[PDB]
RNA sequence: CGUCGCUUUUUGAUCCUUCGAUGUCGGCUCUUCCUAUCAUUGUGAAGCAGAAUUCGCCAAGCGUUGGAUUGUUCACCCACU
RNA sequence: AGAACUGGCGCUGCGGGAUGAACCGAACGCCGGGUUAAGGCGCCCGAUGCCGACGCUCAUCAGACCCCAGAAAAGGUGUU
């Protein structure tokens, strides 16, 4: 079997709203530059960033 | 102009839902022979939920209050009434293009009547399940015109079996009259494009 | 899982990451019925983590491919083994179907466990599936179609309402 | 009462769906509401069609249960269905219903003018029978 | 008296079962009351002899 | 389950000839004619074969409680062969203590007028379903006989006497009084 | 011995509404409603012989009084039914 | 009745939950086009007027959509 390299880039969009949001999980959206609903950003895939996307 | 719906073999609310949409849209609808409307569920169940409706009555005087109609023309009329916005003037006029009758009156015994396959009992019930006629759930509760209606219908239906006698007398004639000759030149172009 | 639409079979193999203690782990194989290849590699880690000490952070899948049937045009008999959860306890259950394809019989099961037992698609596990032959069937709804020169009519036909004219002068005959 | 059954070989029409208007032959039933059919000479290959989508005719075909594509094809043409189908009064109704559907604006003029001509001639020769009817009943 | 006619009338009057819940009068080889009022229960007892 | 069909067949002797209008069954025999309509029961009736006259009632598909109704067709049909070739006869005897139960017939068998039921002054005029008639028996005490072609018209009418002679406000474990049926037989025998 | 409930005609518990005010017991008068039926209709079961009782069922149609003591609600007694 | 963490209401309209402080979506300058969220599409009432798929279910007290606005033990040769 050949298993390839798990990817280095990811595209993240925000599918939820601004209001009723926990204080850890709105700091990271502020760090992903995901402030409005339906805003997108490319994200470098890293262990430090994979655990940021699991918070949110 | 006006659609004329023969009411028998139909269900109560499936027919009343289609009439209450055709009459907000500006049509005139005449529902005829409401005595033969079916209603699903066995007869004792539909007769209970009309007797439960009768005890709804405002305490201080029943003269003001819920008007419990008893003829099946008005039972079906109040079913259509509850599917129309009858407290607005767009819905007041909607109830007034509906002339629902009982039996078949002399304007309407000589018009061709349509049915609604979306509300027929044969289409819409599964045949191993029971149904109630609106004619004898009206009769069991206070309606006093069942026998004088059935008398006039069997005199109405007898005047049409002599109409259908002589209508197919003409159809036998003009099928033998089209047997003859020399109209083959016109049948060249009608058989070619759906006779 | 939601089990949306027709399902789809997947062969999902995978191994855990090579430790200083065990180079070359044995790399197990499963047989996942799932709507797409993202839920399939998710449910691979649901069952493997029930049997081994493997989990997705300490493992990787090495192949997830759709395995499809080798005879789509052959009428087969599928008896399958279930492990659904009920409201009181949980139950083991053998349950036959009959379909042209392997993946559509297990679709027909989720549609049938939800229908007869109100069992949602998450509280149900598929133990194994195989084609069985006749004279090894138990269920008479499946058994009655094992009939050379089978024949039946279609009584009381009804279809195509409002697509025709909603108002007509013609009572529709049901054959 | 129930003069036509589903059966291995029963040639069915297809009313709606993505194979509408073409014939099939019932090869095998699977369970209660779907059936494996094919049309080998009418361009609808082997697949499972539901029964409410199909449309039973009076044609049977004799071939063994759940055969291959070839032995249905030999049975389709040893019986010669496609010639015998088109010479029946229901294949002529489905053909005429799409002759009227493609009747253009000039052709619908010609269907008009050659209709009111023959409706005169039939109404003359049906009124010349009304006069002939009372003259019989005058004695 | 007529002891054959005694046993004939006792076929319709005494040789029956009585439900402990719906209090019906069923038939002497019942297992269930036939009435929906008791949910077709299965605790019966024979009719009490003289 | 929705099973593939079930069917019972009815062997029919030659002295009875059955026609069918549909789910109506017309049964003509020696001692009259009688008909039933099964237009509520959703089945097909096909009488097959010359010279033998088999009647096969079969119900396609069907649920389990509509599988229970194909046997009810053929059992009502056999009771129309039986009733029109042999008749039905329910012999009912009068079981009474101290008070004799006096019974007469007013009108041609159609009215049974029971009096002196357990010392009572009130008469009991029980009219019968049309098609049956009565007879006070011979060579047996206190017996009444009911004869007719339709089993539902004999037996319902037999139940109208047995319900009319009902003891009120008393123990019915003693006070065994009434006109109960004794036998379920035919008018012509041994055939 | 247990154990699951319902009801809001008991009493609490709570403190939501009302402190620029919702007139606070009882009786009398009068109308309606409920059924968890005391009696009357039709019924089934008794350890129902009859008489009398008893226990269930459909059922609120129609009745459910006259008094002595007591401010009584409640009580208790006399008498009729 | 009293605390912990977070969000909200108070200060906040809007779509939905028929109704509504707090539920669910989403926060708001004045408008046109487009598309959706939660929820829905027999008729009130916009939209299934799809030739929608598979089953289950008959109630003489049927069932019917978070919060949420009514039920339990026990039982049924009722049906699957
Ligand atoms: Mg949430």
């Amino acid at each position: 079997f050949y298993v390839p390299a798990e990817p280095k880039l990811a595209f993240v969009i925000r599918i939820r709203g601004i209001n009723g949001v926990s204080p850890k999980v709105r700091k990271v959206l502020q760090l992903l530059r995901l402030r409005q609903i339906f805003n997108g950003t490319f994200v470098k895939l890293n262990k430090a960033s994979i655990n940021m996307l699991r918070i949110v | 102009q006006v659609l004329v719906l023969d009411g028998r073999g139909h269900l109560l609310g499936r027919l009343a839902a289609i009439v209450a949409k055709q009459v907000l849209l500006g049509r005139k609808v005449v529902v005829v022979r409401c005595e033969g409307i079916n209603i699903s569920g066995n007869f004792y169940r539909n007769k209970l939920k009309y007797l439960a409706f009768l005890r709804k009555r405002m305490n201080t005087n029943p003269s003001r209050g819920p008007y419990h109609f008893r003829a099946p023309s008005r039972i079906f009329w109040r079913t259509v009434r509850g599917m129309l916005p009858h407290k607005t003037k767009r819905g007041q006029a909607a109830l007034d293009r509906l002339k629902v009758f009982d039996g078949i009156p002399p304007p309407y015994d000589k018009k061709k009547r349509m049915v609604v396959p979306a509300a027929l009992k044969v289409v819409r019930l599964k045949p191993t399940r029971k149904f109630a006629y609106l004619g004898r759930l009206a009769h069991e509760v206070g309606w006093k015109y069942q026998a004088v209606t059935a008398t006039l219908e069997e005199k109405r239906k007898e005047k049409a079996k002599i109409h259908y006698r002589k209508k197919k007398q003409l159809m036998r004639l003009r099928k033998q009259a089209e047997k003859n000759v020399e109209k083959k030149i016109d049948k060249y172009t009608e058989v070619l494009k759906t006779h | 899982m939601k089990a949306s639409g027709t399902l789809r079979e997947y062969k999902v193999v995978g191994r855990c990451l090579p430790t200083p203690k065990c180079h070359t782990p044995p790399l197990y194989r499963m047989r996942i019925f799932a709507p797409n290849h993202v839920v399939a590699k998710s449910r691979f880690w649901y069952f493997v983590s029930q049997l081994k000490k493997m989990k997705k952070s300490s493992g990787e899948i090495v192949y997830c491919g759709q395995v499809f049937e080798k005879s789509p045009l052959r009428v087969k008999n599928f008896g399958i083994w279930l492990r659904y959860d009920s409201r009181s306890g949980t139950h083991n259950m053998y349950r036959e179907y009959r379909d042209l394809t392997t993946a559509g019989a297990v679709t027909q099961c989720y549609r049938d466990m939800g229908a007869r037992h109100r069992a949602r698609a998450h509280s149900i596990q598929i133990m194994k599936v195989e084609e069985i032959a006749a004279s090894k069937c138990r269920r008479p709804a499946v058994k009655q179609f094992h009939d050379s020169k089978i024949k039946f009519p279609l009584p009381h036909r009804v279809l195509r309402r409002q697509h025709k004219p909603r108002f007509t002068t013609k009572r529709p005959n049901t054959f | 009462v129930f003069r036509r059954f589903v059966e291995v070989g029963r040639v069915a029409y297809v009313s709606f769906g993505p194979h509408a208007g073409k014939l099939v032959a019932i090869v095998d039933v699977i369970d209660q509401n779907r059936a494996l059919v094919d049309g080998p000479c009418t361009q609808v290959r082997r697949q499972a069609m539901p029964f409410k989508c199909m449309q039973l005719t009076d044609f049977i075909l004799k071939f063994p249960h759940s055969a291959h594509q070839k032995y249905v094809r030999q049975a389709w043409q040893k019986a010669d269905i496609n010639t015998k189908w088109a010479a029946t009064r229901w294949a002529k109704k489905i053909e005429a219903r799409e002759r009227k559907a493609k009747m253009t604006d000039f052709d619908r003029f010609k269907v008009m003018k050659a209709k009111k001509m023959r409706n005169r001639i039939i109404k003359n020769e049906v009124k010349k029978l009304q006069k002939a009817a009372l003259l019989k009943a005058s004695p | 008296i007529e002891p054959s006619l005694r046993q004939l009338a006792q076929k319709y009057n005494c040789d029956k079962m009585i439900c402990r819940k719906c209090y019906a009068r069923l038939h002497p080889r019942a297992v269930n009351c036939r009435k929906k009022k008791c949910g077709h229960t299965n605790n019966l007892r024979p009719k009490k002899k003289v | 389950m929705k099973t593939i069909l079930s069917n019972q067949t009815v062997d029919i002797p030659e002295n009875v000839d059955i026609t069918l209008k549909g789910r109506t069954v017309i049964v003509k025999g020696p001692r009259g004619t009688l008909r039933r309509d099964f237009n509520h029961i959703n089945v097909e009736l096909s009488l097959l074969g010359k010279k033998k006259k088999r009647l096969r009632v079969d119900k396609w598909w069907g649920n389990r409680k509509e599988l229970a109704t194909v046997r009810t067709i053929c059992s009502h049909v056999q009771n129309m062969i039986k009733g029109v070739t042999l008749g039905f006869r329910y012999k009912m005897r009068s079981v009474y203590a101290h008070f004799p139960i006096n019974v007469v017939i007013q009108e041609n068998g159609s009215l049974v007028e029971i009096r002196n039921f357990l010392g009572e002054k009130y008469i009991r005029r029980v009219r019968m379903r049309p098609g049956v008639a009565c007879s006070v028996s011979q060579a047996q005490k206190d017996e009444l006989i009911l004869e007719g072609n339709d089993i539902e018209l004999v037996s319902n009418s037999a139940a109208l006497i047995q319900q009319a002679t009902t003891v009120k406000n008393k123990d019915i474990r003693k006070f065994l009084d009434g006109i109960y049926v004794s036998e379920k037989g035919t008018v012509q025998q041994a055939d």
